[PDB]
RNA sequence: CGGGGCGGACUGUCCCCAGUGCGCCCCGGGCGGGUCGCGCCG
RNA sequence: GAGCAGAAGGGCAAAAGCUCGCUUGAUCUUGAUUUUCAGUACGAAUACAGACCGUGAAAGCGGGGCCUCACGAUCCUUCU
RNA sequence: GUCUACGGCCAUACCACCCUGAACGCGCCCGAUCUCGUCUGAUCUCGGAAGCUAAGCAGGGUCGGGCCUGGUUAGUACUUGGAUGGGAGACCGCCUGGGAAUACCGGGUGCUGUAGGCUU
């Protein structure tokens, strides 16, 4: 019922999102993009591991769902159901068409959704305890088999999912350049009202 | 295939710039367009009357006729194989003075008054403009400081 | 924490401000464009406009023509300079509007050297009069009236200055419809009750109304008419002397006063060092007060 | 004493328009009679209000004649106030005051005070909505050089209530 | 890296408190640019 | 972030939107020009110029609709 | 040092809040006889001058928001022209020239024309 992924592997069709022009699009296979302990604050999960994809191709929505399940089964089995947070950093926005059965009026109707990646772009993200690095690489290594192209595993120097480096994360939090809320942190520039400096720092 | 409407493809061409909508500034109205001076055709979209065609936007011509609210412009249009001088009536909203001509005029009067002073004193001076000559051998001081040694950074994968 | 903010950060990022004099509510740029723009096939010819601005205390009349760098005033008249001859109290009224319009006309043509020609109407009737150019002599000065944001209803003071200027000899196009004489129903210009407004007779019959009926409410209304005894009588006469005094000398002279010190009445903008210092000792003060505990 | 008696003349809380209103869900003779009560009560011919949407739920279409209202200013608004307030016995209890400094209330019957019952005229009720201001609030309605009034020249709900107690010895905020 | 004397302005160490800029000249150190610059060296 | 008759796009705030008042420039004419273009026509449109008008206090604005579409030769017929 | 009337550029000018304002002026302000408009002299029109800077307005402040201007981002992204360069492809590197935009970090926050007033 679905064509092989080799028929839509390449980004050659001028991004075609679901809009008022492209209606009647079936729902994408992947609806959940965050798994594990999505509530762990910032500190228990300082280790962030990424799956970057070094090919300009498009990954389908069913492949994104399949790799997410594959990474969830392993991370739960090994690190524990509460020992990790997963974030699929790819959304299947592009819509692929199919010309069902000659060439007259060949413009196809939507059939599925894919996500287009670049040479440097993370597909999946896992934050967890520091001692789970080997388990994170293995979980990503297995989920990589569910994608058409070639991907790399990279242990990011940044603290968890936060955009700030792990070595300096603790000391700016200490001097309150960052405050923790939710899964990430809030940068606090020293250029706002002074009353907001004094409700902090006190 | 595509239509032949007089404003097809002018979605952005005649659109106003960001935070530049509304009342047309009046200094554009007291500019004085003589006969035979060079003007750029822009085609602002706030004023719909007397606007040029999309093939004259961003093109430069010379005024040949001055009217109550518009001028006649002789502007070259390149049809397929030949260029012919078109005459178009365009309201003064959609034009402005070309300072390519203004820059040439200020130079000429500079040369003319330099020509006079060169003769009065009796010396000789250069008048034309030369195309950026080579670079006039010079010395470069180190000031007792060793030039900094550079070296390509090792590759590290960031993102 | 209940309602979405309208004036948020994105609101100001794309808020486009109006023209400064539109924001201040002083200039109608829709009317100004039709009023000051010259025909393109004139190339230098000024479009003179008679600016009439009636204020709480004053009346301002000037002739202007618009250039790129800003309007140029060729001559201006003020109602606060009327007391230098004749009428001294009773400004910013219709009789004052006519006088400053007449004064503005007289001092302009005198400055142009054509005062002896285009005498206008030395005798004052509140009727239709339009000056005409004299062949062999320079033509009449033609200008248009700029009412501004004022609502131009019948009997507006902005038209009192028009009558004064056109009685002085300025060729201002107009119609007698917006004059106090005009009657809306029968569409007639009485032109005699108009001349009553010009000589301030409507106010004159107001004062004589009050004296017989009241005293304290009369001096509350016309307090400064009592000083120097501006009675309802001789009020037509004092406007006649004012009109003749304008014809005799409309020239304006100012006064030299440079024996003034260089005192600054504002406070200069604080510098970056002061601003950085001020937040600095605000930091320490908060920390010291916190540590006092 | 002297520290407070500096701004009093031009910060005084003054009653602007009363803007009395009557709304009836239909038109015709009954609405026409409801209009007549305004001339009885204000000596001032009111204006009629039209509905702009056809809802048909309770039943009204667009551009009908639905409500009549008038705005009263000056001393006439002053005595219509204490007329309505003495009907209420000086009791606006908790929250009739808006955050913009004006307040309103409704009376169910008009024949009690003022104008005597006329069997020909009906039994209409109405609601008063007094708006307060200070000298200078008119610059917002001006044509030339319009502007806002400034933060500390506005009227808050609390200072509106203080004015009502200080002027009519009213009772506000029962402990409920 | 700054020293003396005069007019404002800030701080929750405010009678004994502290800190910032600009105003006048008198100086102190270092840096650069022109000077018959003046010499010496190649 | 409304509305401007309609498709969409552009434009517009003491506007071009809404409500009133008065009106018929949606009138009579000659050429020029732009647009598709072969630089032919039709259609549409832009600057004028000459009358006769409308509106406004006036500057001005208006010979249809805020702009981009909304339409038609020879021969014949009908009317002026 | 300012302010009025008319402006040019149209946020370095706007928005929010706080402080200060001598003199002219600008306003608030008082009234409805006339002119003129309203349901309402609230707006508009007119006639005034008891009071007041309360507000408008002006100047200043805010580790203010915006806006303007720099640095970084970054010789990065992208790109003109070249190769019998690589790679199965996707794409990528080099040669020859051009070369950005966020986040982040600084600085600033109306300039000016005409005419006319005030300021020992
Ligand atoms: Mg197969
Ligand atoms: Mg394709
Ligand atoms: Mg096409
Ligand atoms: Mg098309
Ligand atoms: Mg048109
Ligand atoms: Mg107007
Ligand atoms: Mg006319
Ligand atoms: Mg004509
Ligand atoms: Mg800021
Ligand atoms: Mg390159």
């Amino acid at each position: 019922g679905r064509r092989p992924a080799r028929c839509y592997r390449y980004c050659k069709n001028k991004p075609y999102p679901k809009s008022r022009f492209c209606r009647g699009v079936p729902d994408a296979k992947i609806r959940i993009f965050d798994l594990g302990r999505k509530k762990a604050k910032v500190d228990e999960f300082p280790l962030g591991g990424h799956m970057v994809s070094d090919e300009y191709e498009q990954l389908s929505s069913e492949a994104l769902e399949a790799a997410r399940i594959c990474a969830n089964k392993y991370m739960v089995k090994s690190c524990g159901r509460d020992g990790f947070h997963m974030r699929v950093r790819l959304h299947p926005f592009h819509v692929i068409r199919i010309n069902k059965m000659g060439m007259r009026g060949a413009f196809g109707k939507p059939q599925g959704t894919v996500a287009r990646v670049h040479i440097g772009q993370v597909i999946m993200s896992i934050r967890t305890k520091l001692q789970n690095e080997e388990h994170v690489i293995e979980a990503l290594r297995r989920a990589k088999f569910k994608f058409p192209g070639r991907q790399k595993i990279h242990i990011s120097k940044k603290w968890g999912f936060t955009k700030f480096n792990a070595d300096e994360f603790e000391d700016m939090v200490a001097k309150k350049c960052l405050i923790p809320d939710g899964c990430g942190v809030k940068y606090v520039p020293s250029h706002g009202p002074l009353d907001k400096w004094r409700v902090l720092h006190s | 295939t595509n239509t032949k409407g007089k404003r097809r493809g002018t979605r952005y061409m005649f659109s106003r710039p960001f935070r530049k909508h509304g009342v047309v500034p009046l200094a554009t109205y007291m500019r004085i367009y003589k006969k035979g001076d060079i003007v750029d055709i822009k085609g602002m979209g706030t004023v719909q009357k007397g606007m040029p065609h999309k093939c004259y936007h961003g093109k430069t011509g010379r005024v040949y006729n001055v009217t109550q609210h518009a001028v006649g412009i002789v502007v070259n249009k390149q049809v397929k194989g030949k260029i012919l001088a078109k005459r178009i009536n365009v309201r003064i909203e959609h034009i402005k003075h070309s300072k390519s001509r203004d820059s040439f005029l200020k130079r000429v009067k500079e040369n003319d008054q330099k020509k006079k002073e060169a003769k009065e004193k009796g010396t000789w001076v250069q008048l034309k403009r030369q195309p950026a000559p080579p670079r006039e051998a010079h010395f470069v001081r180190t000031n007792g400081k060793e030039p900094e040694l550079l070296e390509p950074i090792p590759y590290e994968f960031m993102a | 924490g209940f309602v979405k903010v309208v004036k948020n950060k994105a609101y100001f990022k794309r808020y486009q401000v109006k023209f400064r004099r539109r924001r201040e509510g002083k200039t109608d740029y829709y009317a100004r464009k039709r009023l000051v723009i010259q025909d393109k096939n004139k190339y230098n010819t000024p479009k003179y406009r008679m600016i009439v601005r009636v204020t709480n205390r004053d009346i301002i009349c000037q002739i202007a023509y618009a250039r790129i760098e800003g309007d140029m005033i060729v001559c201006a008249a003020y109602a606060h300079e009327l007391p230098k001859y004749g009428v001294k109290v009773g400004l910013t009224n219709y009789a004052a509007a006519y006088c400053t319009g007449l004064l503005l006309a007289r001092r302009l043509l005198n400055r142009f050297g054509m005062d002896k020609i285009y005498e206008g109407q030395v005798e004052v009737t509140g009727d239709e009069y339009n000056v005409e150019s004299i062949d062999g002599q320079p033509g009449a000065f033609t200008c248009y009236l700029d009412a501004g944001l004022a609502r131009t209803t019948t009997g507006n003071k902005v038209f009192g200055a028009l009558k004064g200027a056109v009685d002085g000899g300025l060729s201002i196009p107009h119609s007698t419809k917006r004059f106090p004489g005009y009657d809306s129903e029968s569409k007639e210009f009485n032109a005699e009750v108009h001349r009553k407004h010009i000589m301030g007779q409507n106010v004159a019959d107001y004062m004589r109304y009050l004296m017989e009926e009241d005293e304290d409410a009369y001096k509350k209304q016309f307090s400064q008419y009592i000083k120097n005894s501006v009675t309802p009588d001789m009020m037509e006469e004092m406007y006649k002397k004012a009109h003749a005094a304008i014809r005799e000398n409309p020239v304006y002279e100012k006064k030299p006063k440079k024996e003034v010190k260089k005192k600054r009445w504002n406070r200069p903008k604080m510098s970056l060092a002061q601003k950085k210092d001020r937040v600095a000792q605000k930091k320490a003060s908060f920390l010291r007060a916190q540590e006092r505990a | 004493q002297d520290q407070g008696e500096k701004e009093n003349p031009m910060r005084e809380l003054r009653i602007r328009k009363l803007c009395l209103n009557i709304c009836v869900g239909e038109s015709g003779d009954r609405l026409t009679r409801a209009a007549k009560v305004l001339e009885q009560l204000t000596g001032q011919t009111p204006v009629f209000s039209k509905a702009r949407y056809t809802v048909r739920s309770f039943g009204i279409r667009r551009n009908e004649k639905i409500a009549v209202h008038c705005t009263v200013r000056g001393a006439k608004a002053e005595e219509i106030l204490e007329k309505g307030l003495k009907v209420r016995e000086y009791e606006l209890r908790k929250n009739n005051f808006s955050d913009t400094g004006n307040f309103g209330f409704g009376i169910q019957e008009h024949i009690d005070l003022g104008i005597k019952y006329d069997p020909s005229i009906g039994i209409y009720g109405l609601d008063f909505y007094v708006v307060l201001g200070r000298p200078g609030f008119s610059i917002a309605d001006k044509k030339r050089r319009t502007g806002c009034i400034g933060a500390k020249h506005r009227i808050s709900k609390e200072e509106a209530m203080r004015w009502f107690q200080q002027k009519y010895d009213g009772i506000i905020l029962p402990g409920k």
